[PDB]
This record gives C-alpha cells, structure tokens and sequence, in this order.
RNA sequence: CUCGAUGUCGGCUCGUCGCAUCCUGGGGCUGAAGAAGGUCCCAAGGGUUGGGCUGUUCGCCCAUUAAAGCGGCACGCGAGCUGGGUUCAGAACGUCGUGAGACAGUUCGGUCUCUAUCCGCCACGGGCGCAGGAGGCUUGAGGGGGGCUCUUCCUAGUACGAGAGGACCGGAAGGGACGCACCUCUGGUUUCCCAGCUGUCCCUCCAGGGGCAUAAGCUGGGUAGCCAUGUGCGGAAGGGAUAACCGCUGAAAGCAUCUAAGCGGGAAGCCCGCCCCAAGAUGAGGCCUCCCACGGCGUCAAGCCGGUAAGGACCCGGGAAGACCACCCGGUGGAUGGGCCGGGGGUGUAAGCGCCGCGAGGCGUUGAGCCGACCGGUCCCAAUCGUCCGAGGUCUUGACC
C-alpha cells in the first residue's frame, strides 16, 4: 500500500504539503508503505518554502492509510486518508507539529516523537 | 435470467391449467420446486399469497382457479404437491428424454 | 488460413484404430411392470401406462 | 456511542471504525452508514440515531 | 494405524488473548486395524471381522499404545494431541478441476493494449528452435481439487468431548468441512 | 544444407541449462587485530528488486538491496502476441543527379492467416496384464516438489582498543520477496435475494403488479461457493559420505612430510531426513476379509452352460467429482434429490386498515415483508419393480502335517 507514485498529505509542519512515493523501505523485492513503514518519496508540493520546498528528495513514514489496518486485535481500523511524517534518517520527525491522529503503530516501530505530538492516537 | 423466468412462468401457467405436462427431465425437475413453491402459496391463500402467486403467473381465471380451486385438495400434505415423473421416449433430431409432471394426486 | 494439416497419409490401419476404441451398447431395457413386454427400465409405454397409476394411454 | 450516529449498525462483538482528519473521527457501521455520511451532512441524516 | 485421523469441522478464531483462528476437527475413536509388523516374515494387515454393522455392505510408539487400543476390542480414542501440539494433517485438495495455467499455476497473461484483445489467459511458450522438441518441465493445465494436499507445524491449541473433537491453530486443512482430515507433530522444528 | 522459401531487430511470456560465482556457505592469503575491505582455491542451492529517457539491448540517471552476475540454446522462442524498427508504393526535408532516381541520414503513416496428424508435453478414461474369483490396506526401488534473506536484541559495547569502533562463539524477535493450503477475521464478488427509480405498454380506474428499456434498464445493498488486498503454514533441525580447506599417527629420504596404506576435522552444497506421486519397477510385490468345486461334451477337452450379491454392474438419485470418463455417497427395511418445516443470512417494517395535512406525504400497526445455495428435523414428491456378468481353483520340484 503506498507505492510508486501514490501520494499522501502532511500532518506535521515540516514545511510539505504532500509527496510521492518512491520506494517502499526496507530491503529488496518489499511492495508496500503502510504506516509505521517507512518510505522513500519526495515533494508534490510544500508551502511557500517552509524549510522543505517543493520537489525534494525525502524520507518519511506510515500514520495514515485508508487500506484499512487488522489489529492484533481481530480488531480493524482505517482513516478517510493517507499519508505520514517526514524524517531525520534518525527516524525522528521535522514538523515540531502534528495534525490527524494515527495509530498505536508507530510507537511499535519506534517514533514516540510523534506518538505524543499526536493530537490523539487511535 | 429473464428465459430462465419466462418458462417457469408459462410452464407454471400451462400446467396448473392441466396439472402434468410434458417437457424434458430437468425442464421438468424444475417447473417443480417453482410451481411447487406457487402451490404452497394458493395454500397460504389471501390477499399477499395471491398478490404473489398473481405477481408471476398473471391471470385471474387460474390464479384463483389454483388459490381456491386446487389449493384445498391439498391443505394438508407437506410440499411435494407434484409428482415429476420422467418419460419413455425422445423428441427426435433431439434425442431428448423429455417426460411428463403433475400435482401428485 | 491452413497454419497446422495432417503431414503423412493418415494410416488405413491406425485411422481405424482410432474409429476404434468407438463402439455402441444396446439400451439397458428391462421387462415389463404387468405390461408384460421390454420397456426402457424405470418407464410405462405404449404397452404400459401403469408403474402404479394408469397415467397413459393406449 | 452510535456508530458515531449511524444507529444503524453492523459487524460482530468487535465491528470497526472509520476516522477522518484533524483528530476527528467516525466509529463505524454498516454499508448505509458509509458512503452516504463519508460524501454530505450528517444533520440530515435520518433512518437512524439522528433524524430518529 | 500408525497415526490418527478424522475430518474437516470447519473454522472460526474467537477470543485467546490478542485472538487467533483454528479449525474444528470430528474423530472419537475410529477403532484398531491390526498393525504394523514385518516380523517371521510379511506381516501387516489383518481383519478378525469386529467392524460396524454396514461395513460388509462393502466387505513403536504411535502404532504402538495402539496395541493399547486396537486390542482394547478396537477403537482408540484421540486427543494424545493435548494442550499447545504440532501434529500434521493431510487433506484433500478439493474438486477444483482443469483449470487455465492461470491459476493452476502462477503467470503473468495478456498485458495491456492487448491485455484484453478478446484475448487473454494462455501460456506464454514451450521449448526453443533447436534445443530439442519439449521438456516434461513446463507444467500444465494440470487439474487440481483432488491433490492429497497436507502440511506442516501443525499446532493444536485445546480439545475437549462431547463428541470427540479438536481444536486447530490456522485451519487450512485442505479439504472441505465433512472431509477426510488426517494428522500427526511429524519431524516438528517448533518442538 | 535452405530461393517448390528456416518470418530477421527490441519486447512479452514460459524458461532451461553453464561457471570463469553478483548475493549466498566453506576455506587459505593480506601490507588482516576489531570492523569493514583486498587476493585466490571449492561449491551452483536458492536468489540477483521499481522507475526514468531511449524502437531498442547497451547505456546514463533516480530510490532500494545482501546482491542488485557473465553467457548458452538459430545472440531460445511468429504455426504464442508484440510488431515500434530497421525492411513495400506514399510523401516530407536534406542530399546527389541536366536529369530519371536516389541514401546504414533523417520524418508521418503503411493488411502478422480460426480447424495440430505424428513425435512431444498435461491431463482423464479404455484394454490387456500381473494365471483361483473376490473388497478393504500398505511397501516404496525410483521419481518430483522445496531449499534464499534483511534487520533488530544478550552475550558485549566485554576480546582488539591510544581512539571514533567493532567479533568469531553461543542464543532471542521481527520482516521481505516465495510457495501449499484456507474463510474464521478482512476485503472483491453476489445476472434476481431484498430494496428505492425515472420512460412506457398490458394489466380493470385507484391502488397492487408486469415485460422492455441487453443478455438484469438504473442506482443501494447483500450470505453460500469461488477469491485476495486477507488466514495457517512452510523453507528447520539432525544423520552419513565430501570440496577447498585443516590435522594426528609414520615409511621410503638413520633427520621432516595429512601420506599410498591407518584414523579424524570441515561446507546454503551430494545421500537420507521433511512433503508428492509411484510396481504397466511385464522382477506385475505385502497383508486381512470374504467366496467353495456346477454342468455336459474324445483329453495335457487351462474349450463351450447355471451358478455363489463374495461380489460387482448396469439404470435411477444425488455430490467444491467432475468437459466425456473415470471417482464418492445414497437407492422407499430410504433422508438421496426436491418439498415443507425450524434455524441462521440477507434486505430495512410490506400488501391492508388505521389515525394527522387541501396535496405532496407521515406517523402506526410492523425491526414488517420477502427471502437463491448455509445448519438440521419430517417418508408431501421422486430414487418401484428389474437385468447382466461373474470363481474355481495351470505345469515341475521339495519343506512340513
């Protein structure tokens, strides 16, 4: 889920807007971005020069994905949109903000950062 | 789809009218449940049923015919007012196994 | 539009041999129910109309 | 809650829920909730726990 | 016998503590025929008639505590598989029949622009110009549904009576619900 | 060899070898401590990703990765597509030519044909066989499937280390591609199951319907089976024989030497092991459980007849069993179809009367109505009655009662 060119919004402030999806991260054959994954595209588009810029190779990560996500929980849960947060290599986010909540995830695969500037986590 | 209806329909007509008919195996086997399943409802019998029963065959004449009619000489039994029984020979060309069905009686 | 046709006289011989393994096997009939007569197992007839009930002719 | 508001319902001891952005949200239910909702105003909204 | 075995229940998951879906197993104990010995000489099956009462219409551990219960008077019932095991079972594919070598087996067909073409699923090739007519190598529509499909780390989780029955970790058991289960935890790796 | 004709580039798919091995293990080497590289010997198992621009392969670029291999087989594949392209006539430019035409300079567009016979492959039936006639159960020689991997943690920040770092060895967990299987949970189906709808013809006027509006006219939705986006699971242990590679015991060379002989070490690799066939492996295998010697005919009549429901069949009724076939369960001492009946599921409270508003409608009765396969009762219905075929126990030798 999230690939090739499928393209998702912001939550945090980085300085973006939305941006591509290049590579789904992690190694090899892999086909897929869903949150807590952690991807390799760049901007569509991001605010009048912020800090990032339109067109910029990037790195970010999954918060928010529409494909729907099963819980250990038999349980299931999905948002009325898709995407995610940018990242220092250090998995460690840029927008000093967030927006939209997530999802437990996250802190399962390392990003608390986040997980607490989260307005709510579901 | 609207063929498979259609026969059934006057297949379902036709027959109530003489009660055994004569079309092939399956054709037959089926005209059953159906019709079967009709009869069931002159059996119901009541404004519903028959605006049912109606509802497919069309035509007053029978429709109560059955829902009054026949109906009764089987308020009792369980299903199967029908006794579908296969035939002897073929329509030719064909070679069909047609055979004949009537209200078990 | 002939892209594939036979290449080699098919063989009297084999080609029967195929024509071979066909074969028929007369109906399975049986003998009648009181109509006394062969009929086509599990049916009345022209010789019937019975089984149980006189549903025929003759 | 009430499927959000759909009082309709649907989907055993467990169910599911939808969500939207700006840490709101929309339990969820069955296929006469969604669609519907997902596209006008829920005030409107009848057959259910709204217009009830 | 050497084993155990029995038929398909069904499947269902339902509570555990995060949750998990199994599959439901019939078999009491389908009594005890002879048993595996070559000794003296050839040795294997028997049948000192003891069976139903239809079955003429037709008419060294796992072997072992057999004797237990095929001495008995024949039957055995099943359940050692306790609490947490890995048996094995075998089902049977399912009547799924001659199929296009799409599903059958794996394959890219008919791409786009003429992924459609009133065209469609079909092989792609066989065997090159001067290499050598075929290979039996490339499959083919190589009907399935009856395969004597099976697997392995085949865990079960619990059991209990009333009617004896299984309860299954992952169900998968090949065959349809009312079919012919079979089971044992053959070479485990989990152990 | 082919011009009584082998359809040529690249692509697609489906792949199959090979090793000079890209990833992967095992090794010896180093100007190797660690870690990471370099060097070269042994091993092909498995595996070796998305895009971009290019008709292209090639190639450069973008993000990965352990890795992102070299090459075979007419630089595999057109009776399997592709058909861009170079390679029909157009026509263009440029270009030479008095010209006509012209060009491995380019540029637009330009008819890749339904019926496989054989051999061959995948599959399923028919024989005939395996010398009593019989149904049920197993062995597997021998074949086939599958074997990859990243990362995270303790051991440990301990060996090493001036330091920034980073181990063999030993052990947890997750995940990637992949395959077998499977619906429970999830999602896609759902040609009529259920509901709303506009246009129209019959319907009797209203209401309540009906085809058609594809083969459902349109929209919302929807079991059961199939099926992924989803469920289990798998590639492991371990055993034996080795590569390279490392040693021991010790000659011939009274001193040394893995060495000919003697004994061990050591690999994702071979054999085995794990699944999947499978004796038509003519060496037709094992075993248990049934059937008993019938008739008359010139003969080693191992040839013609009733048989034995042991037994099977055919015909019927049925199956996620299925092209046909073969294969499975049932055949009224039946629950096998349908039928009905409860049950679930599904559609969202019906037809009618009722009560509010001129009307449109609403509110009620009423979670109604209607229900396609899903779970299970009940002989309403329909599997009646009937046939056919089927054994007898081949020759020698001996071992025991």
């Amino acid at each position: 889920m999230i690939q090739q060119e499928s393209r998702l919004k912001v939550a945090d402030n980085s300085g973006a807007r939305e941006v591509l999806v290049i590579k789904v991260l992690g190694g090899s054959g892999r086909r897929y971005a869903n949150i807590g994954d952690v991807v390799v595209a760049t901007v569509k588009d991001a605010t009048p020069g912020g800090v990032v810029k339109k067109g910029q190779v990037v790195k970010a990560v999954v918060v928010r994905t529409k494909r729907g996500v099963r819980r250990p929980d038999g349980s299931y849960i999905r948002f009325d949109e898709n995407a995610c947060v940018i990242i220092r290599d250090d998995k460690s986010p840029r927008g000093t903000r967030i927006f939209g909540p997530v999802a437990r995830e996250l802190r399962d695969k390392d990003f608390m950062k986040i997980i607490s500037l989260a307005p709510e986590v579901i | 789809s609207s063929h498979r209806l259609a026969l059934y329909r006057n297949q379902a007509k036709s027959l109530l009218t003489h009660g055994r008919i004569t079309t092939t195996v399956p054709k037959a086997k089926e005209l059953r449940g159906f019709v079967d399943h009709l009869i069931h409802l002159a059996k119901r019998g009541d404004l519903h049923a028959r605006r049912l029963v109606l509802r497919d065959l069309q035509d007053v004449k029978l429709v109560r015919k059955l829902f009054d009619e026949i109906a009764p000489r089987y308020r009792d039994r369980q299903g199967g007012y029908t006794r579908v029984l296969k035939l002897a020979e073929r329509r030719r060309g064909d070679g069909a196994p047609l055979a004949l069905v009537e209200l078990v009686e | 539009a002939k892209h594939p046709v036979p290449k080699k006289k098919t063989s009297k011989s084999k080609r029967d041999m195929r024509r071979s393994h066909h074969a028929l096997t007369a109906p399975n009939l049986t003998e009648c129910p009181q109509c006394h007569g062969k009929k086509l197992s599990h049916h009345i007839c022209p010789n019937c109309g019975y089984y149980d009930g006189r549903q025929v002719l003759a | 809650r009430e499927c959000d508001y759909c009082g309709t319902d649907i989907e055993p001891g467990t169910g599911t829920m939808f969500v939207h952005k700006d840490g709101a949200t929309t339990h969820f239910c069955s296929s006469k909730c969604e669609n519907n909702a997902d596209l006008r105003e829920a005030r409107n909204l009848e057959w259910t726990d709204t217009a009830r | 016998v050497q084993g155990f075995a029995g038929y398909k229940a069904g499947m269902t998951p339902r509570e555990g503590m995060e949750t998990v879906p199994v599959t439901v197993i019939e078999t009491p104990p389908m009594r005890a025929v002879a048993l595996r010995a070559y000794e003296q000489r050839p040795l294997t099956e028997v049948w000192t008639d003891e069976f139903h009462s239809e079955l003429d219409r037709t008419l060294s551990d796992r072997l072992d505590h057999a004797l237990d219960i095929v001495e008995d008077g024949g039957e055995h019932a099943m359940n050692i598989f306790r609490a947490g095991e890995y048996a094995d079972v075998a089902g049977v594919t399912k009547g799924k029949g001659t199929q296009g070598p799409v599903k059958r087996w794996g394959v890219q067909k008919r791409k786009g622009k003429h992924a459609r073409q009133g065209w469609r699923r079909r092989i792609g090739n066989l065997g090159p110009w001067n290499p050598s007519r075929v290979r039996s190598t490339v499959p083919q529509q190589g009907q399935t549904g009856y395969h004597q499909r099976t697997e392995l780390n085949k865990r079960l989780i619990d059991i209990g009576e009333g009617g004896p029955y299984t309860l299954v970790k992952g169900s998968v058991p090949g065959p349809d619900k009312r079919l012919v289960p079979f089971f044992r935890a053959v070479r485990p790796n989990d152990q």
